[PDB]
């Protein structure tokens, strides 16, 4: 029928959306796909311009073999759409009212591929993984971040303190909390300024380029603007931003400044989990982490493996792959619906935070490889001596996951006996990991 | 099929693309106000009958917006009567006018009610 | 405990959160709502600041007498946690982290009571209903606005003879489509000004303020503002902006310009089904709703209560009176978890759209009453006879449907003869329920 | 000059209440007040931007109302959009936008507002072409003990050297000719040029102004109609007599409560003008000009009951 | 009550608002003027008679406020009687023309007196 | 009477000012404690707005015992009235008109209470004792 064409072959300037749809209460797959087809895309006077030309095509039906009602639809959508350039505009298009289409139960947008005649529209990346580790000159092992807390609570001199204990330990990156704009207890210009005292210290101090995630997320475009450019100011290198409370538009903008003023943008994914954790309904994680290497970021918070099954880690595996790489292919196992050539737009540097501890350094030192950020909260500050030798104690545990690796060791199975070889050599290390000996050992 | 006329068919918001009101129905409105306890007021107008924008073009400055009170607002009107009475006066005293009755709702400080009572000739 | 505190007595300069909780298989409510608290707030060095003062205490734990493990929980967060003026910063610290909290297995945001010490830090709507109306001179009667379709496809010098045809019908408002910002298709400076052209010509030809809402959602917060300020110099009443794909920054950034630049606001709510459909996980519309008042707009889509039962109806009522009152109390009933003291910020007139015909008139006079604008896409140009009749078509059924209520006569009940008798004295109308006519007549 | 108003006093004319009115509101009663024959109409002292009336809609609604009015007079119209504000920079915005809708004259409050401000002001009113309308609020704080403080006369000296066109002088409607003339010093110190010495009106020292313009001077409060000879005799010419209760407080309304107050001082001129002297005819003046205003007539009934 | 007509109530600013004035009040305008110094001179109209802005609208410019001016300033008049004779030449060369009296106070160089002295038919 | 209202419950959105007030030979305090209140507000067409909303309501008389004819009158003034952010506003709205007012000998402005939702529209220290040090 009209929105609902299986005859189609798709053009290499097409947008395709993979949703997976579960139709009412006696409503066919065919009409469920193609509803979601007519209502991301067009309706009338299309004999005063043309229906054909713009309209969204559902082209394919999938069936999930395993669960109830639940479908994989394929639509195509006309490169013509698309406002070059607006992440904005990609997802008022798509996701803008199909989800509350009274019709279908529920909805999750499972993947995009984006055509490369619009991933050259943007820019993507202020710098990406090959520059970054250039800047910064770090090169062979995974990064280390650290986190300072409490998340609220703390005063600008009091976060400096911190930010300079833990970087002289041996972490390369501290990092504004996700909330921390400019509160009634710490507000940012203060904040900025100290931080760049204690971070400027700590480099001094070890002779590694240290940097911390100042953030200039602001209620308005103005002042997040303004905070960007007194980071740019004191010389420092990253600022952070919260792409998706902050929103798409407000996030193009401060990744356009950072490519032209120099700073690298680390992205949080706050408020991720209210789109994308039921199964059902939502919009998976790797189209919203999609839609961040197209709008710009450097780092981006990918979550962590710890404690995930090994179904979960190849979901994970994907979109991480999608982070960082130029081409990926279609691989229905990891969830890559969709192959997707990048045209070379710089790949995003993954995140790996929360539950994050010394202990789980061989298996993350595996699954996510070389281009990582591993991030501690509790493990740098968690331990009991004081964060800078949490520092020096999550520092060695990485620098001898790596070594091992390149001895030819097996990470998989000799991780724990790693870890504890190294904590013979480094009373920091051994500190850090005294009731994991209980357990285990 | 018919088209709308492009031509001589100026409205003057609310109600006035009903037929003209009877005064049963003009009575009816000032009744329906005055139950809801909104003061009731008279303008009146007779030479810009329609915004323009003489002064300034930027955004939502119009002039013809104002009237001219027809006398003063009618605190504590009881009767609609009252009401109906003075667009009666304004007719004769100006036969060239728009005349028009507001109500004001003085607690939420809006004015909540406006329709047209009398018009000029092929108007 | 720590975070579960049902001793706690609330501050009036605290932010309550209503959040209906389901957890695990075998996680007890409190358990739940304490972690709930915990994490959209604190957790360590609290003896070089104090945890107590920042942190969120879960105050309440009510079952919601239907459901399985549904539970209301109520958290209280501190004034000092919150950017004064930032939405972006009070749902990333409310919404930013506990949905994707294993403990539970779906969250949901129900109400959040917004303390007249944070709500004074908002400019919120530009103008408001009260200014609106008497900018534009319209009183007594809800404002008509109208959908120009396609959505997409169409031309700029199309558009724009849509919009001329439709105005002069009688409508007040003509819509550019939530997602034509510029494309292949109609870049947006030749749109706004053939958009300009039509709106004028309308105006001078009914005497009547028209108003068209040339969208300017753009890709970044400058493009934005350009097309905002060009708005501003043709002189034209009211842009428009989708404010969940533009996000909350970039909305807080065009509506201080509406403030400062004198035009009105009109916001899509594209998007927002992603995020407030499912009944277990996500944010209720009315939180979204509030979040809009704050960030501001003068005009917000509501939705439409067009074959709706009466117990949704009145949820759409309680948020309808969020939107435009000073005092909202508590009334479980209509979903108003909370009293809103609204310390006088404008009101937001709400948008009634899609499905909304003709006979529909009576019911939508009835429900929303006078502050409010009635959207009709298909009805204004699904008439037959064309879209300047079919807006005279739905302006006598309105002013038929007003002039009834005012001589006493009940829409409820003589809906459907009250448009009947008005059908016997406009041709257009007639034409405009003609197969209403066979159905029901 | 600039307004083209010679020989009669200006009238203005206050919008009430103070606070509480709506933008299109206040609108209305400018629009009403200048119709009637008034020259200037007032933003209270303390509507600056607010809850129920921000100033830029304030500011678009007032700037409709006086040109409605001026098209339909045929006279020159202003109201003193009151740009008072809690900064440097909103304070200049205001200023700016009044620019931009080409209204003659905006309002500061200089004593609230404070003296580096109004200087600001002063200067922009300078360069674009705007009269500043001063008022005094706050000063009794400062001048009215006897004993202690600033006398106004030096507030007054500094509001000439600072800048501003019109201000505040108070009124002498119930005061003693001993009050009347340390009035009329400072009245002197702010329109002329050489002021001697005359510790009689409080002239403390002789003050040479070397030509730094002259500050019209704004008579208000308890002004009534039948008031109208006395500050003409008193005030003369270079005022502006400003009635908040007298154009507002007639009971047919303020259009003809302006035309009231507009005829009230035509025939105080015409008067003074054919020799008779208003200290003495006043009440009689007044008295003959009724009986050819209904305006008028209405305006003073209760006057007559006491009077005549 | 009454209501202050809207329209054809066009003023010429000071005494305008009187009755119209007898020769004899015309004559002791002229006196008083006289009386103080003042040099008469007479202004003159026939078609803007009133203030318009034509040219610009920046803060304080309006056109319309220059009149014509009728021969000279009449320095050394010492009988009103002089200007008078003036205005009655003015109206039999000009019935059309607005025509008002203005005198200069040369020593504080400010304009000090204004009122109009003739207008055209229905004015 | 209308601006002596000792009925009244004050708001938590209400600046409340302590006026110490000298009234004049033969002025009782009420009507000096409700001139106060009507001269640092309104007065009225409050049938097309209301005057009840923004009125300042003497709300309570003391006696300074030990003075004269010394009270202290306390009254109450809605949060509508102000202009968020701006002192001069605060200033000009309590303080512009009223010591001047015949009626009254003296009045002095004891103190002011700034409810919370005020505070927050000010900015405060560009930096304060905590940081500075
Ligand atoms: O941003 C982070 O770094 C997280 O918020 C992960 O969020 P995502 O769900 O948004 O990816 C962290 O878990 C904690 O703040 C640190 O954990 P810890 O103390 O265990 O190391
Ligand atoms: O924005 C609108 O106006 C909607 O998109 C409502 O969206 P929400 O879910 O976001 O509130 C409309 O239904 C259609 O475009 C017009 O419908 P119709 O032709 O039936 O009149
Ligand atoms: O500014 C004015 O115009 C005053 O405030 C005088 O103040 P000063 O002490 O500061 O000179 C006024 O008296 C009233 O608002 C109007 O009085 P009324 O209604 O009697 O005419």
């Amino acid at each position: 029928l009209t929105y609902y064409t299986p005859e189609y072959q798709t053009k290499d300037t097409d947008i395709l959306a993979a949703f997976r749809v579960t139709p009412q209460p006696g409503v066919p797959p065919e009409e469920a796909g193609a509803a979601v087809a007519a209502e991301s895309s067009t309706v009338w006077t299309d004999g005063l311009t043309s229906l054909d030309r713009y309209k969204g095509r559902c082209y394919r039906i999938e069936r999930v073999v395993g669960e109830k009602d639940q479908y994989i639809a394929y639509v195509a959508y006309p490169l013509d759409l698309f406002e070059e350039g607006s992440v904005t505009n990609m997802f008022t298009s798509i996701v803008g009212n199909v989800f509350g289409f009274k019709a279908l139960r529920a909805l999750r947008l499972e993947d995009l591929r984006i055509p490369p005649a619009y991933v050259k529209t943007f820019q993507g990346p202020p710098h990406g993984i090959q520059v970054e580790r250039d800047k910064l000159n770090k090169y062979g092992r995974p990064l280390l971040g650290c986190t300072i807390k409490p998340k609220l609570g703390l005063s600008a001199k009091n976060y400096g303190r911190a930010v300079y204990e833990c970087l002289r330990g041996g972490l390369d990156f501290t990092k504004d909390d996700e909330n921390v704009n400019s509160q009634p207890f710490m507000r940012w210009r203060d904040r900025f300024l100290f931080c760049a005292e204690a971070l400027y210290k700590a480099q001094a101090e070890t002779g590694e380029i240290k940097g911390h995630y100042l953030n200039a997320t602001a209620g308005t475009c103005e002042e997040m603007i303004k905070r960007a450019v007194f980071a740019r100011e004191l010389g420092v290198p990253i600022v952070m931003h919260d792409y998706l409370t902050g929103g798409f538009t407000a996030n193009t903008s401060l990744a356009h400044y950072c490519r032209d003023n120099g700073l690298l943008l680390h992205i949080h994914r706050a408020m991720h989990a209210v789109i994308d954790r039921q199964k059902n309904h939502g919009i998976h994680f790797r189209v919203l982490a999609k839609a961040l290497r197209m709008s710009g970021g450097d780092h981006i918070h990918s979550g962590t493996v710890v404690g995930k099954l090994e179904g979960e880690r190849d979901i994970t595996l994907g979109f991480v792959d999608l982070l960082r790489d130029d081409f990926v292919e279609q691989d229905r196992s990891r969830g890559i619906y969709f192959t997707q050539d990048w045209v070379s737009l710089p790949g995003v540097l993954p995140v790996a935070s929360g539950g994050i501890h010394v202990w789980h350094m061989p298996a993350l030192t595996e699954i996510f490889g070389d281009d990582s950020v591993l991030q501690f909260g509790g493990g740098t500050l968690g331990h009991p001596w004081g964060n800078a030798p949490g520092a020096v104690a999550n520092r060695v545990a990485l620098e001898a996951c790596v070594k091992a690796r390149n001895e030819g060791r097996d990470l998989a199975q000799e991780g724990n006996e790693i870890i504890r070889e190294a904590c013979k050599w480094s009373p920091e290390l051994a500190a850090a990991c005294e009731v994991w000996k209980e357990i285990v050992f | 099929m018919q088209v709308w006329p492009p031509i001589n068919k100026k409205k003057y918001e609310t109600l006035s693309y009903l037929p003209d009101l009877s005064q049963e129905q003009l009575l009816s409105e000032v009744e329906y106000l005055l139950k809801n306890g909104w003061v009731p007021c008279l303008e009146f107008e007779t030479e810009h009958g329609f915004v323009y924008r003489e002064n300034n073009k930027s955004p939502g400055y119009y002039d013809g917006r104002y009237w001219t009170m027809w006398k003063l607002p009618m605190f504590g009107c009881t009767d609609a009567t009252q009401v109906l009475a003075e667009v009666e006066e304004a007719k004769k005293a100006y036969p060239q006018a728009w005349i028009r009755i507001i109500g004001f709702d003085n607690v939420r400080q809006v004015q909540c009610i406006s329709f047209i009572a009398y018009k000029p000739e092929g108007y």
